[PDB]
């Protein structure tokens, strides 16, 4: 193969520029071989199938692929959410995994703004105007007032459906429980609860909604979370399948958790990542693609690639080829 | 009478030499009264090993009321670790490990756990089998899952020795282990994916209800050729390999064929092999300390 | 302050050449500000008023434990140096297993598919061979069942830290760094040890001894309350992730930490949780404060980093 | 401003796309920074010209496909000044000759013997380098005849366009470079494999003399005298460098764009306020990405729209 | 098969013990052992028997950040003692290095580091008298200029024994430079260029006299701080002779874009199919002094 670009004597052609990129070099080729690469995923779950529930104790009919998502809290703060919907609100997706932060940051967005600003700017003149800073986005603290203020009421139930009736709380069912009070029809967690898609979080103590959590203990106290029956859960949603794909969109403890999850199952089948770590650290994080298949979480069989660039540049490009082209197919 | 005493590794065994037997032997101590659990492998191992009487299974001479024991060189493991094999030694090697499993089955008691860590060597470049202690006659928590039969990972006939000494074949050929896994599901992936698909014709003893339906939701795969995983192999030996790892249980290959293969068949002599001169639980405490005394008293003045 | 290097013409004499460190310039300079930071740490922590004068708060990720700096960990807490430990999933299943079979080294190019075959994994440039993680069930199968016996009839519940501490005094040896972790009442908190090979062996248990139960309640009052009733405070962070964010929202209550020292080598165009400019905004950490950062790997700079301000002191203790 | 994206339930139109941009944060405010100024630069331009623009790029670029998109560029005299480095000069006449083809794993010893040169993820022959040289070499024979009879003083400039004018290939970035009296500076030529093939026609017909000093002047004076000027600036090395201080003695810059992706905790050059190359007025914008994934983008919005 | 090991303080504080012990710790200490055993043999081959010649000639380069840093006196220990055989330098290399001969600077911003405005106005009053000579000997004497000799002649009018290039030429040592009329030093030769015109610099003969140097060599070395123009002018200079033996990477730049790891250069052929290069990924100011502290500084008398 050869090595060309785009003429632009033809005029503007959108369609041929994205299509071009394939053999250009570099990082374009990646962008290439990722694109071809989840237009083959999609391609195998509309082939039909032709029990399971109890099993799995879940209520979702069995497609013919599965596809994994997850992503970093700082994401979805930062305006891709509205590609999120998109993809959860028709079924695209089945497996979420998330951090605490993101769901926090995501229930705010529904009742108060976010505003821009400025990359290098001292905290010290910051704090007295009282205004937080996150990479270079800007949050008031007034938003954080109307939280406090609509989150005890639910706890104060959760504590009183606990103590009455028999329920054992776990962190895939206190998301369920948030979604359907938020009653909203732009949070993407309002849409998870309504297709059953579950969504998973281990480390949801940290962050914002700990801190809620800790005031009202001195009150009302005697809430219980277990962490050991959603490992069943997330576990049995990958033994029990046919076929598997992941897109893992940022390092840290969503890259652990999904990938360790394939791993009772001889690894996925098509994979692509998608961040800006570095590996002569040695971190998870910014671990090659090649480097999981020696743990036996990618098959030999598969062509997994990685792409270095910030999500933001990326994700919307990636979708309007692949998932968008095919929207009157479901 | 106990003279030389030093140090060879941890109950604990240590070198000891008597005056009067004017014998070098090893001494094992043994502390099984803390648990009942540990109490039945010690009933089962000092009245299994006393019973028995054979030239390759090891045997007793002793008990200090504290077990004398003759001692080897050293293990296979070390051996496969260190040098590589020829196919004479090989040779050999196989038909004394099989010669000693005709006994052991002919005395019609169930082995397992049948590791190489297990067989013994010194420096007459013999073969020898030692620990005996989890056995049955024809829950349980076993050191090793690389080398057990399948029927037994998932949930007994005599097919599983057969498997062992297989496992134990292939990993003499090839320097490295066959089937390396982690955890339970990635040993039955693994063993599947070298194995080949199962057919439903060979699933038919499989009783357990979930255990059936995840080996039915599978897909299909196709099995390799062995001459692709070993090029540098007897065909004989291929043969042999393959014959001895099948997956149905109730069709595989037999102690006695097996001794007679051509591969063997050079070395074997009907009348040479013996036959066994003789043909061949609850949780009591105080009595069972008194049954594993009485089984003892023979061993003191 | 001006630009002067070491001239060696005086010869070698190594304490000096550390010290000369400060006026070097570039990243050399900001391990400078490191020295003189923790050093006020220490020397507040004596003074004269169980509880001390300066809490000091320590958290490390997974490679760390891993790799050789496994024993400057060890020294650290030994000889009550740090009083609570923050770690990640596989934090506690490398450490303990290192108690029974070895690493090995190797190199950075190694293929995979071969790797697979032989039956070898890698984590960067070390190897861990298979048969390791085969002697861990071996050992955590039967503490595991005596687990679940005292739930059900003496009726304690568990959580994360009660558990690390009842697995730190079963190993017993030395060199295990959460033996030292019971043995001296240092607590050890992670709140994602759901995650690593710890959790795919709990998992296999529960289909034959079913009902453990795991709480993340009661971890968050522990933590508030060490820092909630302190007098002062620090921070030592090696490496990022939920390590760093845990810490930072603890010490929030308090209206900040006070001295602070970060090694890391992330970067910042991504926005990810992974400058220290960030934490006063949000209230990490206090305005009088003066964080510094050093951009360096932790494998190359906290053995020297430790060769100052400990060990040094060591009779002071 | 609040944060918005792009709601994909509308459909598609790559108009608005490209365009929502902005709204969101992070790196992609940066990348509507940089339409804006670019879109200023093209308002502000719209022989002497209103306004000067500089391009500069690495060599590593060149041997992809970005070469296309910069003959674009220089095809409609849309920029004036463009510098770069000793291997840029080298690989766009080899592409008029001879082809490459296309992984980051493969090893050197295995490629080694097979004859196969690596740049990045891409391949060039061995081979290829025959024809170069097969080439080259009777050109030098009549530079030097024209040195040493004629009597004219030479530089690396105009080698460069000598060398462009002879080619004669319109995919050659170099061709339109001498018909439309654009300058192309570079200040190490000896770097690249040019420097091997002088040194190996050093032995006969010795006596070949290059100049530092004309170059520099002439870069000089063709920055001081303009009313409006600007940088692009693809990459970081010693192009950053000689752009900065050829645009430093005016007081500094009006506009420029960096698209690099190196970080600044080595403290290398890869700020401007400090040495007067920017000016005080002046609102610098930076994008951290692959060039090869943005630059193409950049040329969508802005210089094509246009004309 | 080796295992992993530190160093465990409990013995006590011994700085020997613990530079040797980066070698067992792992991930980028391995390298650094790696780097210190690579460096000790090159030296080990310098010292056996066979400008005067030697058993092997070691190269030597930097970016111009180094020398504004504290770094400046670590590699004047260098050529003090006629350790190196040629230094190549950026176009900043030169400038900043003349500079602090004469004026101080503080910790006009070049990075964590400032220096004054003023500063720079001390240069102008001292490079005109030079430089207006230069132009005259060409007239009335036709001699040649090339930019090795023109820092050579540099250095003989300082006169001061803390300035790394007047200790260049009281061993012969070259200096080489491809791009000098970058920096501060082309700003101030333009202003020369109307008052008194007709200075001509060649490069060609820099190529000449820096690939001869190279190929007459039995064996040879590479240690190159940071990447851009040094690291490639280098390896082409020893692209001849068929690759070189031992080489030394320290630079922290990554290989997403084409700054690539030492494997690459194999395939070019510019570092030989039997050689094992050595990279490391750390900063050059916590990393190279302690490198000179451990290895050339242990062999002081033996030169």
């Amino acid at each position: 193969t050869q090595v060309r670009g785009y003429d632009f004597n033809r005029g503007v052609n959108y369609r041929a520029l994205l299509e071009a990129f394939g053999t250009t070099g570099f990082q374009a080729t990646n962008f290439g071989r990722a694109v071809q690469q989840v237009n083959a995923m999609i391609e195998k779950k509309l082939e039909p199938l032709s029990q399971h529930a109890d099993l799995t104790q879940s209520r979702r009919p069995l497609t013919s692929c599965t596809i994994f998502l997850g992503y970093t809290s700082n994401l979805i703060s930062s305006g891709i959410r509205e590609t999120i919907r998109y993809l959860v609100q028709h079924n695209m997706v089945d497996v979420l995994v998330t951090t605490a932060g993101g769901v926090e940051e995501d229930l705010i967005k529904c009742l108060a703004p976010t505003y821009l600003g400025e990359f290098s700017l001292r905290g010290k003149e910051l704090r007295e105007n009282g205004i937080n800073r996150i990479g270079n986005l800007l949050v008031p603290n007034e938003n954080y007032c109307k939280f406090e203020d609509w989150l005890m009421p639910i706890l104060d139930q959760m504590v009183m459906e606990q103590n009455t009736e028999g329920v054992k709380w776990t962190p895939s069912k206190m998301i369920a429980r948030l979604g359907k009070e938020i009653n909203n029809p732009e949070s993407v967690y309002y849409w998870a609860q309504k297709n059953h898609i579950p969504v998973f979080s281990p480390a949801l103590t940290d962050g914002s909604l700990g801190d809620m959590i800790f005031f009202h203990s001195y009150k009302n106290p005697g809430l219980v979370l277990d962490i050991v029956e959603d490992l069943r859960l997330i576990n049995t949603q990958a033994i029990f399948a046919k076929c598997t794909g992941m897109i893992i969109l940022g390092g840290g403890v969503v890259k652990h958790h999904i990938a360790n999850a394939n791993l009772m199952r001889n690894g996925a089948d098509y994979a692509v990542y998608i961040n800006t770590a570095q590996e002569f650290d040695g971190s998870d994080s910014g671990a090659r693609p090649d480097e999981a298949v020696s743990w036996g979480k990618i098959r030999v069989d598969a062509q997994p690639v990685k792409v270095y660039a910030d999500a933001s540049l990326v994700f919307p490009l990636l979708v309007a080829e692949t998932f968008a082209q095919k929207m009157d197919a479901f | 009478r106990y003279t030389n005493l030093s140090y060879i590794g941890e109950g604990m065994v240590c070198s000891a030499y008597d005056n009067v037997n004017k014998v070098r032997v090893a001494i094992k101590k043994i502390s099984p009264f803390e648990h009942q659990t540990y109490c039945q492998r010690t009933l089962r191992e000092i009245k299994i090993l006393l019973r028995f009487r054979h030239e390759n299974i090891i045997g007793i001479n002793d008990i200090i009321r504290y077990i004398v024991q003759d001692l080897m060189e050293t293990d296979l493991y070390k051996l496969l670790k260190t040098q590589h094999l020829s196919n004479d030694h090989i040779c050999y090697f196989l038909y004394q490990i099989l010669r000693g499993l005709k006994y052991i089955h002919s005395a019609n008691v169930l082995h397992r756990d049948l590791k190489p860590s297990n067989l013994l060597l010194n420096t007459t470049c013999d073969l020898k089998i030692c620990d005996f202690g989890l056995a049955r006659v024809a829950t349980e928590y076993v050191a090793t899952r690389w080398y057990r039969a399948p029927e037994i990972m998932l949930n007994y006939t005599k097919s599983i020795d057969i498997w062992s000494v297989g496992c134990i074949l292939a990993e003499m050929l090839s320097n490295r282990p066959i089937f390396p896994g982690k955890h339970y599901l990635d040993q039955l992936n693994h063993i599947l994916g070298i194995l080949g698909s199962p057919s439903q014709e060979d699933l038919n003893c499989i009783i357990n209800l979930k255990a059936r339906n995840y080996l039915l939701s599978l897909p299909h795969k196709n099995k390799v050729p062995w001459n692709r995983l070993f090029p540098n192999a007897d065909s004989k030996a291929l043969d042999l390999l393959d014959k001895m790892l099948t997956f149905n249980p109730h069709k595989r290959i037999e102690v006695e064929q097996a001794l007679a293969h051509p591969y063997l068949e050079q070395y074997y002599d009907p009348s040479d092999e013996p036959i066994a001169e003789a043909p061949f639980d609850d949780l009591p405490k105080e009595k069972l300390k008194e049954l594993i005394f009485e089984e003892t008293a023979r061993f003191q003045p």
